[PDB]
RNA sequence: UUGACCUCAAAUCAGGUAGGAGUACCCGCUGAACUUAAGCAUAUCAAUAAGCGGAGGAAAAGAAACCAACCGGGAUUGCCUUAGUAACGGCGAGUGAAGCGGCAAAAGCUCAAAUUUGAAAUCUGGUACCUUCGGUGCCCGAGUUGUAAUUUGGAGAGGG
RNA sequence: GUUCUUUGUAAAGUGCCUUCGAAGAGUCGAGUUGUUUGGGAAUGCAGCUCUAAGUGGGUGGUAAAUUCCAUCUAAAGCUAA
RNA sequence: UUGACAUUGUGAAGAGACAUAGUUUC
């Protein structure tokens, strides 16, 4: 009966999540990272519906 | 039909052809042993009003119990604790003396299944009963829709569990204010409200 | 009733166009039966009086009625009973050893 | 055992209640489970909904006799009305309830008319097996939502007639208030000799 | 978490910051509310005077719902009027037709009076409200209706 | 003399059934003290442990002798909540539930008490056959001190 | 889904008129003792003594007498989730 | 151990009251 669980306030679990998707662009972020972005056409990187 | 007749005359027992009868068919159930088989009921209306029937595989036994308090045991009425557990002797005990009934002619015809009973007579030693059982495994009663339930096995010694009209009666199932102890049963119901409930996301 | 709309006093409570039910029989659970009545009537003078209703009916010849219902209370449950009791002990004193 | 200034607290752990706490771990899995039931049971009851046509019925106490809620069943003056016995009521996805009784018109008609309503909106496949499959549409709550009656209009007159709702109020209390003291002296003056 | 604790902090010394003289020990004052009219009175009167004692008549079975009757203040009283609709009646403050407010119906059993509702009429449907409510309701051009 | 009945017996009589085990969970019985109260007896620990009888896959509960006091609701169970509240309590330490509301799930019913009386209409068993979880014929038997149909309070029954 | 037997001078549902309308006892209830409960002039359970009625009975969380009102229908019974 | 109530029924004589017919109680 430890807690393993954790409430987070739902507003900020969107705070949290409509930053981390305004970081997807940004490039340096994304750099950062790790991620192998030095390269791509550009970013936000967009793609055909096709896929 | 003659049961409404029997009914209402059975509620004269300070009557004077109720108290003759009464105080001859008691002494000869006292010459009887403590547990006999009963030929017939002998409130046929109450028998018949508690589920039985005049067909093969409905049985009826006689049974005697000891009246009075429960002596608590104990050697010597040394009880070996605090003072508000001393008493021996104006100790009470939760069943009825027909719960006892019950339970004794139930442990005498292990085959049978207590249906109900009913109370006949008493003295200052005893209560007298008539219990009604049923035998579940007779084709008569293995047929018939109506008391067939009685077949499944989670109607054994019913009588041993609290399970018959008098059962309920001391385990208090009833439903409303007066009961909310002793209800939904009341071993389950505290242990209910005696039980932490703690979810993933603790509220 | 009626109530009268407000949210104190005598009719409190909303107003309401109203309808009444058809009567439950269980309502009627007390009630008499000419099977019953005629049962009872008979088992009554087959078997007779008992004796505390015996000591009632002198008490109330020899005592009075208050001191009839004083003792039929103890007997019996209570008070409402005990009224019960001497007015049926009342009416085998008139309807037998009387008219 | 008593220090600094603090709110007096209340914990009951006193017992051996490390024996009775239960953690509901299995949150999920019961959600899951409860999940596929449904999912079974709509199967098995083939094209019928899950649930039955509950009634309107006015919550009770002063504290939600403001609002209106589903109720047991429909009771015996209501299905009557309705035109059906209970009996097929009961197997046509209705719910009957003998122990409810009716005393508020705008209640009845409000059930009647759920009734009409609902009859008019199923089919009920013929007796002999031909099934005619037509899709099963889940809930029936859903699909007859109980709603809040309209209880006025938004605006309209003011009708001041003049005397205060507040003394009235007052004075609504106060004639209760008396009411038996009153009653004692019409008697005790009635017994004027 | 644990690694921001003091116990990791206390590690090497010897008596874990609760003193070598006068030690960590069970149970010093007794257990619990122990010691209220004793040892422990200085704290219990002051920081909690009124513990000890009774005041007032028990009420056996007492049913919240009874006696439920939430409040509402003239202070606000025009909230219960969605704001699209509001400013159409705030302008336009009239009789012939006045907006029906049903407190009731918003949840709540009183109206009270806290302070200044602008002079526009209102018609206010209530189970109760306070002589004052009433009087400044009415020197707006409004009424009280009084339902259940 | 013969033949019943009632009650009571006996059989290695025909066929069956109970026991013991397990026991996390379940239905009952019986029943502590350590402990807390800074001592202690009421209280507490606890209607707990130990002891005893009895079930299932769940058990129990269940179609109101309910809740309410409303514009009333409507079998039972469980969750959230009511609430550390009403209340109990050397009114000390401590204890402590219910009604409403939301939700999971939903399902409802049968006896007794009734003249079939122009027909005991009911049933165990044996037996022969058969299409064998059973059916039919026949025969012992049960049963009127009442076995079927009909009726269950929501009703419902007899007449028209 | 198919297919074969029609169970039946069988069974059931509904409207009006009339008369009826059986409904559980050493129980309910009461005193007292004891135990238990949050349950307080007594929450349940049990022992002993008393022991009902039928327009009755139970309950309505402060004892009692009176007068009303509201609400169920006990002392028998089955039941999945 | 002592009392009351219940187990507890039947006669007869004598006391006890509606206040010198016998229901009732010792
Ligand atoms: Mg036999
Ligand atoms: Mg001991
Ligand atoms: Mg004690
Ligand atoms: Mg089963
Ligand atoms: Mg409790
Ligand atoms: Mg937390
Ligand atoms: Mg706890
Ligand atoms: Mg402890
Ligand atoms: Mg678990
Ligand atoms: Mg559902
Ligand atoms: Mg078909
Ligand atoms: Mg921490
Ligand atoms: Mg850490
Ligand atoms: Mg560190
Ligand atoms: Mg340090
Ligand atoms: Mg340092
Ligand atoms: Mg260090
Ligand atoms: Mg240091
Ligand atoms: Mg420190
Ligand atoms: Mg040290
Ligand atoms: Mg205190
Ligand atoms: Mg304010
Ligand atoms: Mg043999
Ligand atoms: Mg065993
Ligand atoms: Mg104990
Ligand atoms: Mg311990
Ligand atoms: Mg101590
Ligand atoms: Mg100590
Ligand atoms: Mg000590
Ligand atoms: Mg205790
Ligand atoms: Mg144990
Ligand atoms: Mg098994
Ligand atoms: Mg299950
Ligand atoms: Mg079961
Ligand atoms: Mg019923
Ligand atoms: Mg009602
Ligand atoms: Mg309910
Ligand atoms: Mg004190
Ligand atoms: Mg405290
Ligand atoms: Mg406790
Ligand atoms: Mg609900
Ligand atoms: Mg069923
Ligand atoms: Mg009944
Ligand atoms: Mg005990
Ligand atoms: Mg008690
Ligand atoms: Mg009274
Ligand atoms: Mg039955
Ligand atoms: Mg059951
Ligand atoms: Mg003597
Ligand atoms: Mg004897």
């Amino acid at each position: 009966w430890r807690k393993w669980n954790v409430k987070v306030n739902h507003n900020e679990k969107r705070y949290a999540t409509a930053s981390a998707i305004a970081a997807t662009a940004v490039a340096s972020l994304v750099l950062a990272r790790g991620h192998r972005v030095e390269k791509i056409p550009e970013i936000p990187l967009v793609v055909s519906t096709d896929l | 039909g003659a049961y409404k007749y029997l009914e209402e005359l059975q509620r004269k027992k300070q009557s004077d052809v109720l108290r003759f009868l009464q105080r001859v068919r008691v002494w000869e159930y006292r010459q009887k042993n403590v547990i006999h088989r009963a030929a017939r009921p002998t409130r046929p209306d109450k028998a018949r009003r508690l589920g039985y029937k005049a067909k093969q595989g409905f049985v009826i036994y006689r049974v005697r119990v000891r009246r009075g308090n429960r002596k608590r045991p104990v050697p010597k009425g040394a009880t070996y604790g605090k003072p508000t557990n001393q008493g021996v002797n104006e100790l009470k005990y939760q069943r009825s003396l027909r719960a006892t009934a019950e339970e004794r002619v139930g442990r005498r015809a292990a085959n049978l299944r207590v249906l109900n009973s009913y109370w006949v007579n008493q003295d200052s030693t005893y209560k007298y009963f008539e219990v009604i059982l049923v035998d579940p495994q007779h084709k008569a009663i293995r047929r018939d829709a109506r008391y067939n339930w009685i077949c499944d096995p989670v109607h054994k010694h019913r009588e041993a569990r609290g399970l018959t009209a008098t059962g309920k009666k001391s385990r208090g199932i009833n439903k409303g204010h007066k009961f909310n102890n002793t209800k939904a049963g009341r071993r389950k119901t505290w242990k209910r409200q005696n039980t932490l409930s703690l979810w993933r996301y603790r509220k | 009733t009626v109530k009268t709309g407000i949210a104190i006093g005598l009719n409190k409570g909303k107003k309401v166009t109203s309808m009444t039910p058809a009567p439950k029989i269980s309502y009627k659970k007390g009630a008499a039966s000419n099977r019953t009545k005629f049962v009872r009537s008979l088992v009554r003078e087959i078997a007779g009086l008992s004796p505390y209703e015996r000591r009632l009916i002198d008490l109330i010849r020899n005592s009075g009625e208050k001191r009839a219902r004083k003792v039929a209370k103890k007997r019996l449950g209570s008070f409402t009973r005990a009224k019960a009791k001497v007015e049926e002990m009342n009416n085998i004193i008139a309807a037998s050893r009387r008219h | 055992a008593i220090s600094k200034n603090l709110p007096i607290l209340k914990n009951h752990f006193r017992k051996h209640w490390q024996e009775r706490v239960k953690v509901h771990f299995d949150q999920a899995g019961k959600k899951v489970s409860r999940r596929n039931a449904r999912a079974t049971r709509a199967a098995k009851i083939a094209p019928r909904p899950l649930d039955l046509l509950r009634p309107v019925v006015r919550a009770p106490t002063v504290k939600y006799n403001r609002k209106v809620r589903a109720g047991r069943g429909f009771t015996l003056a209501e299905v009557k009305a309705a035109g059906l016995t209970a009996a097929y009521a009961r197997t046509i996805g209705i719910a009957v309830d003998h122990r409810r009784q009716n005393r508020n018109q705008e209640i009845f008609d409000a059930n009647v008319q759920r009734l009409k309503e609902y009859q008019s909106k199923i089919i009920v496949f013929p007796r002999n097996g031909k099934a005619p499959e037509a899709e099963q549409v889940l809930s029936a709550a859903a699909t007859f939502p109980i709603a809040q009656p309209a209880t006025d209009v938004e605006a309209r007159a003011v009708q001041d007639n003049g005397e205060s709702a507040f003394r009235t109020l007052r004075l609504a209390r106060s004639e209760k208030k008396f009411r038996g003291i009153r009653e004692k002296r019409a008697r005790e003056k009635a017994e004027a000799e | 978490p644990s690694r921001f604790t003091k116990t990791r902090k206390h590690r090497g010394h010897v008596s874990a910051g609760k003193g070598r003289i006068g030690k960590h020990r069970k149970h010093p004052g007794g257990r619990g509310m122990a010691g209220g009219q004793h040892h422990h009175r200085i704290n219990m009167d002051k920081y909690h005077p009124g513990y000890f004692g009774k005041v007032g008549m028990r009420y056996f079975h007492k049913q919240q719902a009874h006696f439920w009757k939430p409040v509402l203040n003239l202070d606000k009283l025009w909230t219960l009027i969605p704001e699209d609709k509001r400013d159409q009646y705030l302008k336009s403050a009239s009789k012939e037709t006045a907006p029906v407010i049903d407190t009731l119906a918003a949840g709540y059993g009183k109206i009270l009076g806290k302070g200044r509702i602008p002079n526009v009429p209102v018609i206010v449907k209530a189970r109760f409200v306070s002589k004052l409510a009433e009087e400044k309701i009415r020197a707006a051009g409004g009424v009280v209706e009084l339902i259940a």
